[PDB]
């Protein structure tokens, strides 16, 4: 009965325009996957290079100068 | 008698996987070395627009104060740039203040085409150089 | 395979792409020849502001100046000064002159006889450019011929009508008319100081 | 393909490209029923000086395949 697909349903009428707010270009290999954290606050990639890197999906709305990963497992 | 005949295809199979694997490893690594030049390449094509960019037309030199495209127009070497606010309040010196930060945005944008990076900021020259910039503009 | 294809797209763009080019972008809007998107004029249709007018001629200085530095030619009479919205030129003769190259209003702008100079010792400049651009290959003219000891373009094309580069007893459509016809000079001698240094 | 589409599958006529090369032609979108499936087809529509400050605007696009969204 309470079938929840997404955490966050995107806004009504979103239509993503391609606009780039953030361009990161921290791993050195191919990037395999993209999650997104239940609390929407946090996303990691996992790449060729070995490492998991964790990212503040809040960071990423370009309040912030530097976006950088915020964990890095290796 | 049809289990042999799948066996037997199956061991074509495998060996023919191999081989198919084989070939793009070396395909993979010759392109990978190619690449490696190629990326030489713009390293270089870029490091000589570079240095022709600073040389010719942008020139950058310690004059403290640091100039660019020469040494008449310099910024201070703390990055200071109180001196535009200064002057938005008060050889004038907001026009040297402008016109290096004017120079600097067009080389950051030169620099940005040629090293093919995405910059973090869009921002055009003409903001430096259109209307006095609020001290909330210009900061 | 797509990392070949975008570095091959970046070397051949790089190939193709002059430092100069990439610095002045010289295009036309209209009736108005602009550079890196500055329109260098104005129209009594388009009017362009005073502080647009003055960083057009800032981008048309710096490209002089600094093509004049990659030839290695020295001017004889006046030296050019990039200074972004201020760019002005600075007598050889006497130090002490400088002719600016912006203007602060249509108020002063009649009575400002150093900004009708400064347009025309640009103008010398760019003769004198020509000039020097002749000297080595004497099969390339500028389009637009300019006449330092007057002032003038000549539209050589057209129909060989003189336009004044002062704005004083000057319409403001012969002078934004003027403006364009020499910018399509500058472009074109950006053109062979690309093809002379396309190598270089 | 490079290519961040986005297939409206309610209305096909207004799906478009998110973010791909800037000289992308214009594509539309039609509705097609072929072999019993509703299938919606992107048709490249074939495309037939603007003074642009500073240079060419850089290709915000991935220049390697998209492995993950």
């Amino acid at each position: 009965e309470n079938a929840e697909w997404e955490s966050k349903p995107p806004p009504p009428g979103w239509r993503p325009k391609g606009l780039l707010v953030a361009h990161l270009h921290e791993h050195k290999s191919a990037v395999n996957r993209i999650r997104v954290s239940d609390e929407h606050s946090l996303f990691a990639t996992c790449s060729n290079d070995g490492t998991v890197k964790i990212w503040n999906s809040q960071k990423m709305e370009g309040k912030t100068t530097t976006t950088r990963s915020i964990l890095t497992y290796s | 008698q049809k289990l042999y005949s799948r066996a037997q295809r199956h061991q074509e199979k495998k060996e023919k996987i191999q081989r198919h694997n084989r070939k793009l490893g070396d395909l993979v690594e010759k392109k990978t070395i190619d690449l490696r030049s190629h990326y030489e390449r713009l390293a270089n094509l870029r490091r000589s627009h570079i240095l022709e960019l600073t040389s010719v037309i942008f020139p950058i030199e310690e004059v403290t104060s640091i100039s660019i495209t020469g040494p008449w127009i310099s910024l201070p070497n703390n990055g200071d740039y109180s001196a535009y606010y200064s002057w938005v309040e008060e050889s004038n010196p907001a026009y040297t203040i402008s016109a290096a930060l004017c120079y600097a945005t067009q080389l950051v944008n030169i620099l940005s085409h040629i090293l093919d990076v995405n910059l973090p900021k869009k921002l055009c020259n003409s903001e430096f150089c259109g209307e006095n910039l609020s001290k909330q503009k210009f900061t | 395979e797509n990392q070949m294809r975008y570095a091959q797209t970046q070397l051949d763009k790089l190939k193709k792409t002059n430092v100069f080019n990439a610095t002045f972008h010289i295009w036309h809007s209209g009736q108005f020849g602009t550079i890196n998107n500055f329109r260098l004029g104005r129209l009594p249709s388009v009017p362009v502001e005073w502080n647009e007018i003055n960083a057009a001629w800032g981008q048309t200085v710096l490209l002089l100046h600094a093509l004049a530095n990659k030839m290695g030619l020295k001017f004889q009479r006046y030296r050019l000064v990039p200074y972004g919205n201020h760019s002005y030129l600075e007598s050889l003769t006497d130090k002490s002159k400088e002719l600016p190259l912006y203007c602060s209003g249509g108020l002063r702008f009649f009575w400002d006889n150093k900004f009708d100079h400064a347009m025309v010792a640009f103008l010398d400049c760019v003769q004198q450019f020509k000039e020097e651009v002749e000297k080595g290959e004497t099969r390339f003219c500028l389009p637009y011929r300019m006449d330092v000891e007057k002032g003038k373009i000549e539209d050589t094309g057209g129909s060989g009508g003189s336009y004044s580069i002062k704005t004083q007893f000057n319409s403001e459509e012969q002078w934004t008319k003027a403006l364009k016809f020499m910018l399509t000079n500058l472009k074109w001698g950006l053109a062979w100081v690309s093809s002379q240094f396309y190598n270089k | 393909d490079m290519k961040i589409r986005f297939w409206d599958l309610a209305y096909p006529e207004r799906s478009y490209v998110v973010a791909g090369s800037t000289s992308s032609p214009s594509v539309s979108y039609y509705r097609k029923i072929i072999e019993g499936t509703e299938v919606v087809q992107e048709i490249q529509n074939k495309q037939k000086d603007t003074p642009r400050r500073g240079p060419e605007s850089l290709p915000v696009g991935h220049h390697d395949i998209i492995t993950d969204v």
